[PDB]
Order: structure tokens, then sequence, then C-alpha cells
RNA sequence: UGUGUUUAUUAUAUGCACUUGUAUGAUUAACAAUGCGAAAGAUUCAGGAUACCUUCGGGACCCGUCUUGAAACACGGACC
RNA sequence: CAUCUAGUAGCUGGUUCCUUCCGAAGUUUCCCUCAGGAUAGCUGGUGCAUAUAAAUAAUCUUAUCUGGUAAAG
RNA sequence: AUAUGAAGAUCAAGGUUAUGAUAUAAAUGUCCCAGUGGGCCACUUUUGGUAAGCAGAACUGGCGCUGUGGGAUGAACCAAA
RNA sequence: UUGUAUACCUAUACAUUACCGCUAAAGUAGAUGAUUUAUAUUACUUGUGAUAUAAAUUUUGAAACUUUAGUGAGUAGGAA
């Protein structure tokens, strides 16, 4: 009249049928609940890549015009 | 009929070790945690802020986030029977670096050092791990003090 | 089965910190050589460290009694597990082979002491001469000239004739 | 005794249309011959898509067909739609296109023809391209259905956004406790 | 055009039986090399043992690769970690035999799956009789008997170098670099039942007989099952 | 690998015509005996729980039901 | 007595053709809920995306982290 | 104080895809689809109870839902579906 | 009763085979002188090919035929 509550009997038979299920492996996992000042114009560190090879290997000698920044970055 | 609530059963989980009490050593805050790094969770009982709840102690995740004091780690919990990947904001004192993969990464460092000087020989580069093969044929010499040296099965009487 | 004897030799396979481990050997009585290489390991785990997997079996070879038609008394130093009970015994049997006396001991312990055979460790097995045996049921046979009239035969059942016409007659003359 | 043969041992594809249209099953007669005898996966896509339902063969616009046809190095290809091709009134100039579809809509027929290009059936395509050379194989967007937005609802997660089933629009219709932070909670 | 069809399909017929007659000639010179390997191997071990006795040493012969593993019990009342080793060994029925390499990663599967299984170390004669008499093969998921060398050659000669039966007997017996393919090409050997039957089936071999490593007495039991 | 010393063994070099010699490309195929499917209707051989009856050995509890569990000393059901 | 009235029943009882294929559950949370739901799990149906590797996914070996039970005290 | 960080976006250079064994085809949606939501037995570990064919749990295997062989007999044992 | 030995008996299990289903895979669709097969004239290679004259099989409820493999417990329940 108060019969039989609580068992983990059958509960792993019943949970291994459609199996025990890894989530799946993504190349693009979400950026949400992530540090928003890390993200909010690193949105614009992407949007500042108007070009990346034509006008950009111009820059390797455009800053080697001033011989780079080879010394003073060492602090 | 409890688990319920939040630090229950963690009398031995968030205990300290024996004579490892007191002040936290200072390199615990000097470790660098970049996004996508494998990271174990073993919680610190002497830091009562940012402790993970007890399911995640002993587990292993990857750092998905860095903020000023903590790392978001993405950890797998089996909630039966299926695996959700849980996002747990956990402070830095409760978080360690996994050694598991930096002795895989010292084999990528040798699957290119040994394939480098194999441009001269050619083969076998032998870039796969082999399980423990059965042994060989080998000539055990005695000489060594010739045998017998003979056991017999006897220890009871007392 | 019938329990012939072997010499199983074992090593502890030498990790390079230790060269040339000391090589212990045995006298194992066993039905076949697959069971003599888990009687070696059972008996050596009492005596030295190195189990399997962490040891090797060097040569297991069978030993062929060195006088199969000479007739000799075998003393067996045993120890067994009774129901309340680790004991020692010294039993004596009379045979020609030495694996045939050990197997005449594994039945006798089963008969007389109920001793299912996983309980019996054998210490030693010898070929004691005579006037060193004690065991009165073996000293019966240590006298030329022994007689004993027979009463023992076969009495087929049913037979080459089940309903016989002529009465077997256990006796004659 | 052996092990162990639940599913989907029996695969749950289609092997035939569910369709008693005789003009459609005459194209299945061609394309089983065409797939088996030219083993192009073009002809196996046409066959397998000729079996499909009204969902899984969504329509495709006259403006989405004119705009997939800015594929470079393809000035002479055929637009293949195992499905229908609808008119778009948001497309002011129809280009000169070759369209193979099961149903081309009527007003899409004239705007293709007054340009003027080709409407073809899948047997006028089997003769022109038995291996599907010079073809733009295009389908419609499957989950553009309204029914797909209702799959499926259980609040708690910030993914959800999944469209409850509800008779009218307005307040008084599922907008208070669970929708609104000043009524219970927000979902 | 049919005026060119006898032109084409009579050199495609002449070349076809020039291949088959070519591969009849390889498989005699191939299998003669293999059969001489086994004779030298056996006379080596006889030579080595007889040397180490005279040199007052021991000669520990090589620990064995090639288990042959038979499923002897049941599909009822089986535990999930031992049910899972028996699907990774392709042992899903009583008297199913497969060929297994003996690395440490699989011995600890042969110890998990021990009371449902017997194994041991096959002869050359037992490798042949199981592939000759009982050897079936897997052709696009179907089970195809042998009946000729074209069932083995058509699936393992472009990738691997197996065209004969004695090829498939070679890289299974002497465990070769394409052993993974030489034994997954086979179906599991649907063996008979022994003649004289069994010993106990639920004691170890070393107790009083059956399951686990029989180790050289897998040969005597394959005479009853093949 | 190399080359000879060598002594052994396999393979290829069997074309044309014919024939009751393998896979018959899950082979079962032959010699011989019995017996003729009579114009209408016999007979020979093999088979047959047709609804039974006879005989014998093995098997065999009464169904529906709710139940953890029914042949139940659970309930229902005499028969159409 | 007749009607409303075929009142309601989380309860007992019964629920009518064959073969083929796949095959459960007695657990979760919540409920004036404990002979009952709704919920998730387990099931089936129906598809669809990928058929003349280096795609991955599941019991062992290896690497690493975790653990305070047996034993020990 | 670095438009060397750190994330990102590109070009360069990298033998043999980096244990084993397997692939019952696996992936993903929808009907949130039916029944179910009294269970019961057993080894092992367990709590209450003097005990119980009693009460309560962990683990895996079973009966329910299942014939057949064995234990004379029998839900569950042994074997085998 | 305890310890053993051989030799037998016994399942719906296992192996082979015949047959049913289910599953999964594969083949086949020039009929107009289309495809073959056996002969019978010529270009020529020795031999094959082509023209010609001598008998058939094929309009596969394309939802049909043909080929190969595995497989088979079932209440509640679902589906053909």
């Amino acid at each position: 009249a108060k019969s039989k509550n609580h068992t983990n009997h059958n509960q792993n038979k019943k949970a291994h049928r459609n199996g025990i299920k890894r989530p799946l492996r993504k190349r693009h996992e979400s950026t949400l609940g992530m540090d928003v000042k890390f993200l909010i114009n690193q949105r614009y560190a992407r949007k500042g890549n108007l070009s990346r090879e034509e006008s950009v290997k111009r820059y390797n000698e455009r800053i080697a015009s001033q011989k780079g920044k080879p010394k003073p970055v060492t602090l | 009929t409890n688990s319920k609530g939040y630090r229950r059963g963690t009398r031995d989980m968030f205990s300290r070790p024996f004579r490892k009490h007191g002040v936290i050593p200072l390199s615990t805050y000097m470790r660098v945690f970049k996004i996508g790094d494998i990271v174990d969770i073993k919680g610190h009982g002497a830091v009562q802020k940012g402790l993970p709840y007890k399911a995640y102690h002993g587990k292993t995740g990857r750092i998905f986030n860095v903020t000023q004091h903590a790392v978001g780690v993405i950890v797998n919990k089996r909630v039966r029977g299926k695996i959700l990947a849980k996002r747990v904001n956990v402070r830095i004192e409760h978080i360690h670096h996994s050694k598991c993969r930096e002795d895989f990464l010292r084999r990528v460092k040798e699957n290119e050092r040994l394939l480098k000087e194999a441009k001269e020989k050619g083969q076998w580069v032998s870039l796969k791990r082999q399980p423990e093969q059965p042994k060989k044929a080998h000539f055990v010499k005695k000489l060594e003090e010739p045998i017998a040296l003979a056991p017999i099965p006897y220890e009871f009487i007392a | 089965g019938l329990l012939k004897e072997y010499e199983v030799v074992g090593r502890k396979l030498p990790s390079e910190k230790e060269p040339q481990t000391p090589l212990y050997k045995m006298r194992i009585f066993a039905p076949d050589n697959i069971v003599a290489k888990s009687r070696f390991w059972y008996f050596l785990r009492q005596l030295k460290k190195f189990k399997k997997t962490t040891g090797e079996i060097v040569s297991i070879k069978q030993v062929y009694e060195t006088s199969p038609v000479k007739i000799k008394n075998f003393g067996i130093w045993l120890r067994y597990d009774s129901r309340s009970g680790t004991h020692n015994m010294y039993r004596e049997y009379r045979d020609l082979t030495v694996g045939g006396a050990v197997t005449q001991c594994y039945r006798d312990m089963g008969a007389r002491h109920r001793a299912r055979a996983h309980s019996i460790q054998i210490i030693k097995v010898d070929s004691i001469p005579a006037a060193k045996t004690r065991r009165v049921h073996v000293k019966q046979f240590h006298d030329s000239k022994i007689k004993f009239p027979l009463v023992q035969r076969v009495h087929h059942k049913g037979n080459r004739k089940l309903f016989s016409f002529r009465k077997p007659r256990t006796y004659f003359q | 005794g052996i092990d162990i043969n639940h599913k989907y041992d029996r695969k749950v594809r289609r092997t035939e249309p569910k369709s008693q249209d005789v003009y459609l099953r005459l194209l299945v007669k061609l394309y089983r011959f065409l797939q088996r005898r030219t083993n192009k996966k073009f002809n196996r896509i046409i066959l397998k898509r000729l079996f499909m339902s009204k969902i899984n063969r969504p329509p495709l616009s006259l403006q989405r067909i004119a705009r997939f046809f800015k594929a470079a190095n393809q000035p002479e290809s055929t637009i293949v739609v195992v499905g229908t091709v609808t008119d778009d009134a948001r497309l002011l100039v129809v280009p000169k296109l070759t369209v193979c579809a099961l149903h081309v809509t009527q007003t899409a027929r004239e705007r293709i023809l007054k340009a003027g290009g080709e409407v073809l059936t899948f047997d006028q395509l089997a003769l022109r391209s038995p291996t599907g050379k010079n073809t733009l194989l295009l389908q419609g967007r499957r989950t553009a259905r309204t029914a797909c937005k209702h799959f499926g609802k259980a609040p708690g997660v910030p993914h959800s956004h999944t469209r409850p089933y509800v008779r009218s629009k307005g307040r008084k219709f599922e907008r208070a406790r669970g929708r609104r932070s000043s009524c219970g909670y927000k979902k | 055009k049919q005026i060119s069809k006898r032109v084409a399909e009579s050199k495609r017929r002449l070349k076809k039986a020039a291949v088959i007659a070519l591969r009849k000639k390889e498989n005699l010179v191939r299998a003669e090399k293999y059969q001489n390997e086994y004779i030298k191997a056996e006379q080596r071990e006889i030579k080595l043992r007889r040397l180490a006795k005279k040199r007052n040493q021991f000669y520990v012969p090589a620990e064995a690769k090639l288990a042959f593993v038979v499923r002897i019990r049941g599909i009822n009342k089986v535990a999930p970690k031992v049910r899972k080793v028996l699907q990774l060994f392709r042992l899903r029925q009583i008297n199913n035999g497969v060929f297994i390499k003996l690395n440490k990663a699989t011995i600890n599967m042969l110890r998990i799956a021990e009371p449902y299984i017997t194994w041991g170390y096959p002869n050359l004669k037992s490798v042949r009789e199981l592939i000759y008499k009982r050897g079936f093969v897997k052709h696009n998921r179907q089970r195809v008997p042998i009946t000729d060398n074209f069932v083995i050659e058509r699936k393992l000669r472009q990738a691997h170098q197996i065209q004969c039966v004695e090829d498939l007997v070679h890289e299974i017996f002497t465990v070769g670099p394409n052993f993974k393919y030489a034994s997954n090409f086979l179906w599991p050997f649907k063996l008979n039942t022994p003649t004289g039957g069994w010993r106990k089936k639920a004691n170890h071999y070393v107790n009083g007989g059956d399951f686990g490593n029989r180790e050289d007495q897998i040969n005597r039991l394959l005479r009853k099952m093949v």
C-alpha cells in the first residue's frame, strides 16, 4: 500500500540503447557567455582585414621603411 | 534521502592534504591559461570563492574563456544516459594544467624529427605506436652457478 | 589423468637495471604441460616475488622415469587442507614409475580424506629403499618369499551369455 | 543464436514514388535506365529526387534561378529543378535561361520565354544531357516552411526561439507568465 | 558497332586467359617460396635448441603471435564488458572462430572475455584446413565461399599483395604486415561442434578443461571442428 | 645481392579435326526389373488424420482475465 | 412514477480476421499527487543527408588527472 | 608605452595520418508517436529487524514478455533462446 | 560416498543441405530485317571479319523477371 519507490534498476540498460552519446565535435563552438570586451571590436579586428595579402605585403616594407619596430618593443 | 545541497559529501573532496595547509604558493596565480587549453579540476577548499560544484572535481575540460580571475572551462558530465558539455566558470586556484597531451605533443615533435632524417634512409620511418609485442626467441644462458636452486612448496606450521 | 613429472624453470625477465636473474627450477606433477605452467606459478608465488606477467617460463621438459621396470617404494611428503585443517602427511606407495606413485597418492587422499586435489601441495617424492620405509601396508611386500593365493576375476555382465547355462563357480577343485 | 538485428537493418528510404501520376513514373522508367546504364550521380540524384514528397521538393524562385546563374564559366548551362519554379515579381529583368523543371509555373513560363530561353521537361533533358553535362542542379530551401519554425519548444535555453502553436495574435494570447519578467519569469 | 565487337571481345578474351595463365604460374612459384620458408623455420628451431643444449644454455623459443579464438558459450546471461569484446572479435555465435594477433592490447581483451572463449596457437596445418575447408570471404558485405583464387585476388591484389590462397595462409600464419586485412577479409569460421565433444565448458582449461588458453591443444580441437 | 662452382626440382615452348572423360558453371546422372494410361469401364505402383473408426508409443492441466506470479481452493463461462 | 438522463466514474468487466516485421515499461521531476496524470526516458512509424578515407563512432593498450572504500593504523 | 602581446585573417614549409580490434550502415529530423510509470528473482555489497518465502537500497544478469534440454516436480537455477 | 578412466545417450544449440519468408545488395530492357547459335560464299593471315542463303528464344502485370548473401523468440504496443 506503500509499495516500492526509488530504483536505478534497468536504468543503464535503458540508457545504453540509443547509446551513451558523446555530444559532437565542432569546428565552430559558440562565443556567448564569453568575455565581451575580448569580443566586441575583435569583431573589428576581423573587420579591419579589408585586404590580407595585396595591400599587406606592401606593409612589410612600408614599416621596414622605418626599419621596423626592432628595438623599442622590449620593455 | 539527501544529496542536496551544494557542498555535501565534500568533507573529503575539499579537504586539504596533510600538512599542505595554510598559505597558497604563489605560482598558482602565475600560470597562463589561453583559450582552448586542456585543464583538470581539483578544487581548493581554502579558496571558498569560485569553487566548482562537486560533480566536476576530478574531471577535465578545455578552457573556452579567460576573464580577470577565472577561466570558463567546458567539461563533460554524463547526465544519464547522454553527455552534455557543461560550461563552468571556475577560479584559477581550482584549475590545473593537464599533462595528458604534452606527452602526445612530444611525439608530434618526434614524428617530424624522425621523418626529417628519414629523407636519407627512407623506411621504416615507424611513426605509429606499437603495443607490447610478445617477446622474442632468446638464449638465456645460465653460468650462473648451475641450477637447483630448486624451490619446493612449504610454509604452514605455526 | 595420469600425472607425469616436469622441470619448469623460471626467471623474472630482466629489466636492464638487473642483468641475469637467478633461475629457479621445480619438480611439477601435472596431467599436461599447460597445467604445469600454472603449478609453477602457484608454487613460486609462495617462494619468490615475480608473478606472471612479470616473469618468464624458461624450459619445461618432461622426465621420463629412469628405471621403469625396477620396483621401488615411493615416499611422498605432502601437505593438504582439510576442513579445519592444514596438515602434513608422509605417505608411502609402491610402484615402478614416480608419476605413477604421485597419481596413486592423489586418489588415496581423495578416498581416505576427501581432499579434492586443489588442496594438496607435494613437498618431496623419493625412492626410499627398504628398512627406511615405515608404513606397514608397504612393508607387507618387503619379504621374499611372498605367497598369497588369489581370489580375483572379471565375471562379465551380462556376458557373452546373459542367461547362462553353466554357473560361473568361483572356486574350482 | 547470433546478434542482434533491430534497425535500421531495414532502411527507410523510398524506392518508388508514392505517386500514381503516370507522367511521373514514366520519368522513373527513364532514370532507372539512365542511372543504371550511365552511372552518373547526376542521374541518381534526379531519380532519388523524383521519388520525393511535396516537402523535400520545395519551390524555387525565378529570381533565385536567375541568380544562381551567375556561376562563372557557365554561360550555356541548364537549370535543373526537380520541383517547381515560381515567378518572382521582385525581379525586373529575366535573363536568358534554360530551365528544366517538373512544374514550371505559368507566369514563370512566359517570363522565361519572352527573354527568351528554354523550359524543358526531364525527357527533353535526358536527350540533351544524358549525363547531366551543362547543368545547374538546384533545389529549394527545405526548411523555409512555416512548420519548421515550430520544431521544437521547451523554454529554458537561450537557443529556443521556436514558435508556439496559438490560435490568435495579440495580448491575451500566451504573453504573460513565462514571456514576461513581471509575470513569473522570462523563459 | 557489332562489326567491331568480335574485334574487341576476342583480344579481351585472349588477354584474359593470358592473365589467368600468368597468375597460375606465379602462384606455383609464389607458394613454393612460402612453403620453403616454413621448412627452414622449423629446422632452425630444431638447430637452435640443439645448439643451446651443447652450449650449456637455454633456448627460450618465441612467444606466440596468432591466437585462434573460438566462441564456446552462449548468447544469454552475458555481461556488457564481455559482450563487447565478443563483438570486437567478431564472435557472435557458438563455434565461431577468428584469427587474432597477440599484442598486449588484445590479450587483455582475451582475459576480459575468458570464460566464453577458448584460444591457443595454431599449426600451419590448422591454418590451411580452416581456410581450405571452412574459409569463406567477405565480398561487399556478403559471404562468398572460396571456390577459386579469383575471390581472394579480386579484392586484395591492387591494395595488398594477396592473390592465392597460400598468400592468405602466408600473411596469417607468419603474421605479416597486411594481417589486418588478411583476417578481416575472412568471415568468422563457422565451425562444426567437436567429435567427442567437450570437457566442461565452464572451468578453465587448466582446471579440468575448456575455456581460456589451451595453447597447443587448440590444434587437436580443430581436427574435430574442421 | 653477385657470380661461377655445381648438383637436384618445377614451369613455359601441345597446333588442327574428332570423342558417351571437370565446373554441368547449388551437377546426379546411368544399367536393369515390375507395371501396357482398355472404344464405355480393370489393373500395377506410390501417396493421402478426407470426418472418423481400430491399434500402439511419446507428448499433453482450462480457457478468458487482473496480476511480480493462474491449472489454481482468484473472478467469469451448462449448451447453441 | 416519469423526465432532466445515454447524469458522472482516476474504478471493475468486456472489446470481434490471418500472416509478416520491429519490440517496451514499472524510472525522473512535478501535482490535495500515493488504484491517477503531465513530464523526460524506453518504442514504433516515416523519412532525409552521406551504394557499377585522414568519415567517424564504441570495449582494451599507452599517457595523464581524479578518488579515501577494502586493507593498514 | 609593443598598432613582438592575445585572438583573428593570409601566404609559406612539412614521406608513410600517427595504439589495437570493430564496423551490427552510421548521421539527423519529425509524428513529442504508442504502451508504460504495482514490478519481481539471484550472485556480490548493504541498512533496518530476533527472524522471516520480511522491509529498504547499489551492481550486473534474469523472469515479466519465452518455448525447448537438464534439476522427478517448479517464473527466476544449469544449458540454450 | 570421494578421486579418476574410456565408451556411449541426449536439445528447438552448432555444422551442412532442401524449402518459406524477411532483410540487404546486384543485374536486364536498340524487336526496323534488335540480339544470338549452327551451317552454307568471299576479302584473305595461318585465321578471323563482312555480304548472302538454311530453325528457333525473347512485347519479363518496367508493381516484372533474373542473381547473390544473411537472417527468424515475443506480451503491452506500433506498422505493412
